[PDB]
DNA sequence: AAAAAAAAAAAAAAAAAAA
DNA sequence: TTTTTTT
């Protein structure tokens, strides 16, 4: 699990980003590395919480991502040549050419 | 507390208790007969005045330096003190205390650890206050005729002197200007309530190795109000009162913009080009009885300060110079001079 | 005790028919004052009675129900507000009002202030006077005093009351068709409650003589007390004590064996004349009289005294909209050696304005983090607070750098903005600026220039509306008439009229200029760009600047202000112009 | 029990709503407005209701309006009750059951914070002050479905309050409650929910007294509506909060003082003390301080004006003229600053590299003649401008900076004057006093539009859309005549061509 | 069920200062 | 203008 804020290019200037919490279950550890922007796709799900429920005085209720994929966007933001996770990678035709 | 007295809504007799332990537990239910019936006539509630209470204080003692063996640090001992006793010692004095020597329960702390291991106190029971008696001059038959002999001494002012400090030799004129320090100028204000201060402000400058600080020091020792302060060593000394964070709850307890015992105390300063930008900036401020008014979180209770300064500095070359001393000076503001 | 009911309400009744102060009058060998000040409420609906005891002792009656009120301050006080209830229709004899309001007394006086320092058990339950210092305050609190509940499965609900806190719940609802023992829920926001407020309070320093240090007593206030102090303040009170069990572990039984001291209050105190003005502003010499009467103790100095109490004045604030507001307030700077006792004049002017901070060389806004508290809160600086009045600094010199920026923020738009810890937002300052250096060295020398012994940049000294500059030499004369002053004074003046009289010219009254006025402006402006150019090709400094201009309009609007007049005269514009070449024709350097 | 009270109000409150037929205009005979209001919800699906309180006002004179107001927690659900029955009255496929709001605005008066007090507890209420810091959008339950585990017998819609609540009985009779419930997420419905903190104004506070703090609480659609620093105005009903910690809990349990006027005597408390503190409820948030899509917005004189304005011939002649009315002379100027705004196209290549798109001017004269009335005025007219000096004490310069709390990760950074430009036009004034570091980031940062600093074990890549204008003044006082730009100014040559006009 | 925190040591970035 | 040192 990881903590994701706000691309600071993202936010609106002199505000303040947002934190929540990515859960990465089997073959995607450790892909992602600490210092990086990284785009994920993921489900977003809720669960109750006692302190959360303390603190607020309100039924609030916590919130995790559980990532499903995961694309690094370091650097190259040119995003509109291809698609896919990786588009460092090939394919058997591109080898061939 | 002592004793504790309950009501229980007209039960006839009122319960009392008595608790020694420093803790306890209150009732709930009585025991009179309609009470003792399956169900109580009228609940319980805990009565203030009928009970009965004692003045209660603690202080802490520590050893003195001359009975701390070498390579040790001193120790201490808690005291509690009941009853028309409360009151009659203050900090910062020598005393001969009789008292009890009783064992504390640990439970206070309620670690559930040392099986065995307990604290202890001491209970006073009779307090000698030693030391001495400033008295306030209060007037008695004995200081008379003390007076009348030093009337009938003639000129006073010399020996008077003479007499400041005897172990360094010669500097009559700076003796002198002791004597006229000590007395005080013109003050208690003039018409249109226009501000005077008796206060003189005096700074002594010269060598290494002249015994200024030493004659300070006599100073500070013949004067009942005198406080001595040096180049550094603490951060306590000025711009904070004594009592900042000082209780265990943590009260926040303090005054603001304020000195130690400025209110017509002696300040007697040694290295007086030594110190930082914030005591300079205080000592600005001490200027010409004008009170210390700098706040930090709301507070505004300014300390009337009233103090005569007495400050020793010693030149930046450590020696006189042939070429002009304005420039050499103290490095020192020409208006703090002045 | 049960002895005060039956008679002591029945005396103090009669006394309060039968009380005349002629007795107080006589007990001080130099009427009816309950019936007259009842009978005001009645035609006010007000609901206070203020009660002083030593009038109340002056009766020989009254002094047993006095000590029995000092033994027994509650029960004491509850029957004489039952009494002032019934003496309603007693004395009425519309019954309407009375219903409504409820009646509380105000006992004081009642007995020698004591301090924090000598507070025995023995004064347990009993009334005290104190006098001392508000430190802080706290939020209101409500307080529970009307329990609502509801049966959730009959819907049906009970007002219950309370008593000393503890609630007797309800076991079962009442409704016997249902009779559930287990369906009672309370519902929180359908109560009724009580305002409290706690305040802190500091000994005064009087009681302090030897350097130790002063203690802090708690303080509770109900209702109409609430908000009626706040930090800083000197106030004297009166109330009883009170001690209370310590809750020590909140998860047991157990209670300490000690208690906390803190007293509840019942009584706090603190420590048409427009005819009169213009009566006064119809003289001729006003303007001399009311310059020198804010400075009686300096000598000569005229001047410079008259330019302070015009920048005191103040000008016009316009806010047109075609071309945005234009600043209407007044800056002065005073500059000279520390031999003049330039700080008095500052000090003077602090206390004689309405709003204003004093400070020296922090002063802007900025975030603090709480120190009582674990929280942020927003902290205005000392600019922010002197909206509309004067800021005075002091050792302008020593000024550090980073805050001489600010300075050159607010002069020229009157607005500052903070970006810090994700806040964005701007603030109006508007207000005037008086300000004193000193010269470097020992002496200023008079060929030396103003510039470099003011170690002040140019654009921010030349940004000032106006400049003084005090210049001590040593003369036999001057310094006669200095000394035999200084002497007579060791050895004509109004009041707060001044400060009503401010604030009346500075609201209400909102000259303009004449077109009479423009026309000498203009030629002023011409003549002084010819007297700061000649025949010979030098190519002169341009001395004549728009500044001079604005500086000119902004004065003579101010001193159209003083005397109450609605437009300008031709005597203000050369005032105003007399003023503002005075301090240039003495602001050349050794050459020319 | 029936409670006729709310039932009339509800009564009142449904017939005012079906039949006010207030007339705005002349040719609005009759409007029927919460009917339109209704239509807008149909056309658009909408779902919160806005009721301006005069419009309530003369409805039954005080019979309606104040037993509305005053106890507006106890008639609550009441007007919820009236509103739903007239909508499913007249919009049934609207419900498609859903949580209806209605915001009240336009009350006669407003308080401030220093007179709150505890006898308005549950009115209606307006209040203003600043806004000092905001909390995440959380979610929160609402409406929830409970099952009795080994018999499932659902406990839907069971209201919850300042604990998490659970059914206390199974309606099934062969099961008797006694296997603990589980919480349906599926079924449960969620609302939004954020917490604000206000302060008093600095006009409202007496003396150096320490401002007043109060918390605010949002719910629906009134979420993110406020920010920092920003002034606003509040709506809503005045509540009051216990402490939950001391009330049951699934999870585990100035202010050393005490005496606090706590409670006590109850079944659930046992032992302990329950304490209360204020709180506020709002419900209406109001803050005091393509050419196609243009094309769309329709009107008479949208189209009039703009269409003479195009036809016109000496559109230009008179535009210059237009800008600046204030200052006096500076014919060219003006024409730079209207260039200016009017800006460049910005197009980026097949390559992804970025073509500047923006004009940047500087402006150099002698002291005191009208060069900052030029900035003053564009600052006041053009949307999104920042006025800043030469010199700013912030730490954050003119382009950014690290801020970090003692032994704080992440150095969280601070935006610069120029940051919060970005997307807009900037302003700079005093332009010849310069930070070195801050020149040599701007003029790399002009070229590439964008700055990027990465210190202390962090990094990231700003964007800094700016068009730049800034003074300056000649060295020596005045412009010497016979030198030039190069020579009169100090400021170093590569900027020089940052510029585009002089 | 809870000791939890003031006092130190060490690593930076910003600003201001001296050459 | 540059490097140094302090906060
Ligand atoms: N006139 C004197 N008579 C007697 N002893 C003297 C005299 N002058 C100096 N001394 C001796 O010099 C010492 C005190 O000088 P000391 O240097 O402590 O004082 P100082 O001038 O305030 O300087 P410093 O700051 O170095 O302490 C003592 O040992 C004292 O005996
Ligand atoms: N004209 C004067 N009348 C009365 N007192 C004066 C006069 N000039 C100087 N003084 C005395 O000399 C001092 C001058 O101090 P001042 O010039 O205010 O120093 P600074 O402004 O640097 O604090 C004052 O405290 C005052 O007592
Ligand atoms: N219409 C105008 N024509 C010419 N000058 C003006 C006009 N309006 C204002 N001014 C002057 O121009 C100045 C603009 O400020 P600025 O030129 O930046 O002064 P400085 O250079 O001293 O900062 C103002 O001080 C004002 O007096
Ligand atoms: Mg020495
Ligand atoms: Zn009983
Ligand atoms: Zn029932
Ligand atoms: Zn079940």
């Amino acid at each position: 699990r990881v903590t994701l804020q706000e691309a600071p290019g993202t936010v609106p200037p002199g505000r303040l980003p947002r934190h929540r919490e990515v859960i990465l279950l089997a073959d995607l550890v450790d892909v992602s590395k600490p210092g990086e922007e990284v785009e994920v796709t993921g489900i977003y799900k809720n669960n109750y919480d006692g302190n959360l429920n303390a603190k607020n005085g309100f039924p609030v209720f916590a919130t995790i991502i559980e990532a499903n994929s995961i694309k690094r966007r370091e650097g190259n933001t040119a995003n509109e040549g291809e698609e896919g996770l990786d588009v460092f990678s090939w394919t058997e035709e591109e080898e061939r050419e | 507390v002592e004793v504790i007295a309950y009501t229980c809504d007209q039960c006839g007799y009122e319960v009392f208790q008595e608790v020694n332990s420093r803790t306890f537990t209150p009732l709930s239910e009585c025991t009179s007969e309609e009470c003792s019936q399956n169900q109580t006539k009228g609940q319980l509630f805990m009565s203030t005045r009928a009970s009965k209470f004692s003045a209660f204080q603690e202080c802490k003692i520590q050893e003195l330096s001359q009975q701390v063996p070498v390579g040790h640090i001193p120790r201490s001992l808690n005291i509690h003190v009941n009853g028309t006793l409360v009151r009659s010692l203050s900090p910062g004095d020598i005393v001969d205390v009789t008292g009890i020597f009783l064992p504390a329960p640990y439970t206070g702390f309620k670690a559930l650890k040392a099986g065995l291991l307990t604290e202890t106190y001491l209970e006073a029971q009779f307090v000698r206050q030693h030391k001495k008696k400033f008295a306030s001059f209060s007037l008695t038959s004995d200081v008379e005729e003390r007076v009348m002999e030093l009337i009938t001494s003639g000129d006073v002012y010399n020996r008077l002197a003479k007499s400041i400090a005897p172990e360094i030799y010669g500097n009559l004129d700076v003796k002198k200007a002791l004597l006229l320090l000590l007395v005080g100028g013109v003050d208690k204000r003039v018409g249109d309530g226009m501000k005077i201060r008796g206060d003189i402000n005096v700074c002594l400058m010269g060598d290494p190795g002249v015994a200024k600080s030493q004659l300070l020091k006599a100073i500070c020792k013949i004067s009942p109000r005198g406080v001595y302060t040096t180049g550094k060593g603490s951060s306590g000394v000025g711009l904070t009162a004594a009592v900042m964070k000082d209780p265990v709850t943590d009260e926040m307890i303090l005054e603001g913009g304020a000195l130690v015992l400025a209110d017509n105390g002696i300040c007697c300063i040694d290295e007086f080009d030594k110190m930082d930008e914030s005591d300079r900036t205080a000592i600005h401020e001490v200027m010409e009885q004008q009170t210390i008014s700098i706040s930090k979180a709301g507070i505004n209770t300014t300390l009337n300060a009233r103090t005569s300064i007495l400050a020793a500095a010693n030149p930046l070359y450590g020696r006189y110079n042939p070429r002009l001393s304005p420039l050499d000076n103290i490095n020192l503001p020409a208006a703090l001079l002045s | 005790t049960n002895v005060s009911i039956q008679e002591c309400t029945t005396n103090f009744r009669n006394f309060l028919m039968s009380f005349k102060y002629k007795f107080r009058k006589i007990l001080d060998e130099r009427e009816l004052y309950y019936i007259k000040q009842l009978n005001e409420m009645r035609e006010l609906g007000t609901s206070n009675l203020n009660l002083d005891a030593r009038n109340l002792l002056a009766y020989k009656q009254t002094e047993d129900l006095y000590h029995q009120l000092l033994n027994y301050p509650q029960e004491v006080i509850s029957i004489m507000d039952q009494t002032i209830k019934d003496c309603m229709v007693s004395l009425i004899v519309d019954l309407d009002e009375i219903e409504t309001k409820f009646y509380k007394v105000r006992p004081y006086n009642v007995g020698s202030c004591k301090g924090m320092r000598e507070l025995n058990p023995n004064d347990i339950d009993k009334l005290i006077n104190l006098k001392g210092l508000v430190l802080r305050s706290t939020p209101v609190i409500p307080d529970m005093k009307v329990a609502f509940f509801k049966c959730n499965v009959c819907d049906h609900t009970m007002a219950v009351e309370i008593d000393r806190g503890v609630i007797q719940e309800p076991a079962r609802c009442e409704r016997i068709d249902c009779n559930e023992p287990n369906s009672m829920s309370l519902i929180h926001n359908r109560c009724s409650f009580a305002d409290k407020q706690v305040i802190k309070l500091q000994e005064t320093p009087d009681f302090v003589p030897d350097g130790q240090t002063p203690h802090s007593i708690s303080l509770c206030v109900y209702d109409e007390l609430v908000d009626s102090c706040r930090a800083g303040d000197r106030i004297e009170v009166t109330g009883t004590f009170r001690s209370i069990p310590i809750r020590a572990n909140s998860r047991q039984r157990v209670l300490k064996s000690l208690y906390k001291t803190y007293v509840d209050v019942v009584h706090v105190k603190k420590v048409q004349d427009l005819a009169k003005i213009r009566e006064v502003a119809a003289r001729e010499d006003l303007y001399s009289l009311l310059a020198r009467s804010i400075a009686p103790s300096i000598y000569e100095l005229e001047d410079v005294k008259k330019g302070i109490l015009l920048q005191l004045f103040g000008g016009t604030n316009k806010t047109f909209t075609k071309g945005g507001r234009y600043r209407g307030d007044i800056n002065i700077l005073l500059c000279g050696d520390p031999s003049t006792s330039k700080s008095q004049i500052l000090q003077y002017v602090h206390k004689i304005t309405p709003r204003g901070v004093y400070t020296s060389g922090g002063l802007t806004a900025y975030i603090t983090r709480d120190v009582d508290t674990k929280q942020l809160v927003l902290e205005s600086g000392a600019l922010v607070l002197s909206d509309g009045g004067v800021c005075c600094i002091d050792e302008f010199d020593k000024m550090s750098d980073s805050t001489r920026s600010v300075l050159h923020e607010v002069m020229e738009q009157q607005t500052i903005s903070i970006a810090k810890a994700g806040i964005i937002t701007t603030l109006n300052a508007r207000s005037s600026i008086l300000a004193s250096a000193n010269p470097i060295g020992s002496r200023y020398n008079p060929n030396l220039p103003v510039t470099e012994n003011i170690d002040l940049p140019p654009p921010l000294l030349s940004r000032f509306d106006l400049v003084y500059l005090v210049l001590d030499k040593v003369d036999e004369k001057n310094d006669r008439e200095l000394a035999k002053h200084l002497t007579n004074l060791y050895l004509v003046l109004p009041v707060e009229f001044l400060t009503m009289y401010i604030s009346y010219a500075k609201e209400h009254i909102h000259p303009i200029i004449t077109e009479a006025a423009k026309t000498e402006l203009v030629r002023a402006y011409v003549g002084m760009r010819k007297m700061g150019d000649d025949s010979r090709s030098d190519e002169k400094r341009i001395t004549a600047t728009t500044r001079q201009l604005e500086s000119m309009i902004r004065l003579a609007e101010a001193h159209a202000k003083m005397k109450l007049k609605n437009v300008v005269e031709l005597e203000d514009v050369q005032e105003a112009v007399r003023l503002i070449r005075s301090a240039i024709k003495d602001y050349a350097t050794d050459p020319k | 029990v029936d409670d006729v009270t709310g039932e009339k109000v509800r009564e009142a409150f449904e017939q005012f709503l079906e039949d006010f037929s207030v007339q705005s205009t002349d040719t609005g005979e009759v409007e029927k407005v919460y009917r339109a209001q209704i239509e807008f919800m149909k056309i658009y699906d909408l779902n919160t209701i806005y009721i301006d309180y005069q419009h309530l006002s003369m409805r039954e004179n005080g019979a309606l309006a104040m037993a509305i107001s005053e106890q507006y927690y106890r008639f609550l659900p009441f007007l919820q009750k009236g509103l739903r029955r007239v909508v499913r009255k007249y919009a049934p496929e609207l419900l498609n059951e859903r949580v209806f709001q209605i915001s009240f605005f336009n009350l006669p008066t407003v308080h401030r914070i220093r007179d709150i007090r505890s006898e308005k507890i549950g009115s209606l209420l307006s209040i203003s002050g600043t806004v000092t810091r905001t909390s995440e959008v959380r979610p929160e339950l609402y409406k929830a479905s409970f099952t009795c585990d080994m018999c499932r017998a659902i406990v839907d819609n069971v209201e919850q309050s300042f604990k998490y609540t659970e059914p206390t009985f199974c309606p099934n009779p062969s099961c008797e409650n006694r296997a603990f419930w589980t919480l349906n997420v599926t079924r449960s419905r969620f609302l939004d929910w954020q917490k604000v903190r206000i302060q008093e104004n600095a006009n409202e506070i007496p003396t150096g007294s320490m401002p007043r703090t109060l918390d605010v609480i949002l719910r629906g659609d009134s979420v993110e509506r406020a920010k920092p620093g920003d002034r606003c105005k509040f709506t809503g009903v005045e509540i009051v909060v216990p402490d939950v910690t001391q009330l049951g809990l699934p999870g585990v349990k100035k202010t050393t003082e005490g005496l606090n006027s706590g409670v006590t005597g109850l079944r659930s408390l046992g032992v302990r003390d329950l304490t209360y503190k204020i709180s506020f409820l709002a419900c209406h948030v109001i803050s005091i301080g393509d050419q196609e899509v243009f094309l769309n917005s329709l009107s008479s004189d949208e189209i009039n004006e703009l269409k003479e304005m195009v036809k016109d011939e000496h559109i230009y002649d008179k535009l210059v003229r237009s800008i600046a009315p204030a200052v006096f002379g500076h014919e060219a100027v003006k024409k730079g600053i209207l260039l200016q705004m009017l800006g460049g196209v910005h197009k980026s290549t097949v390559e992804g590299i970025k073509l500047r798109g923006d004009i940047n001017i500087c402006v150099v004269g002698d002291p005191s003649t009208s060069k900052s009335q030029f900035l003053k005025y564009v600052v006041g007219f053009a949307p999104r401008s920042v006025y800043t000096s030469g010199k700013a004490s912030s730490a954050a310069g003119l382009t950014a900076a690290v801020v970090r709390d003692e032994e704080g990760g992440d150095y969280t950074i601070e935006a610069g004057a120029l940051m919060l430009a970005d997307n807009g036009i900037c302003c700079i004034d005093e332009f010849d006093k310069m930070d070195i570091s801050d020149q040599v980031a701007i003029h790399e940062a002009m070229e590439q539009q964008t700055i990027s600093i990465a210190k202390a074990g962090i990094h990231a890549t700003l964007n800094a859309r700016t068009s730049i204008l800034a003074a300056a003044n000649p060295v020596g006082g005045r412009y010497n005549r016979k030198l030039s730009l190069r020579g009169n100014l100090n400021m170093t040559a590569p900027i020089m061509s940052r510029f585009d006009l002089f």
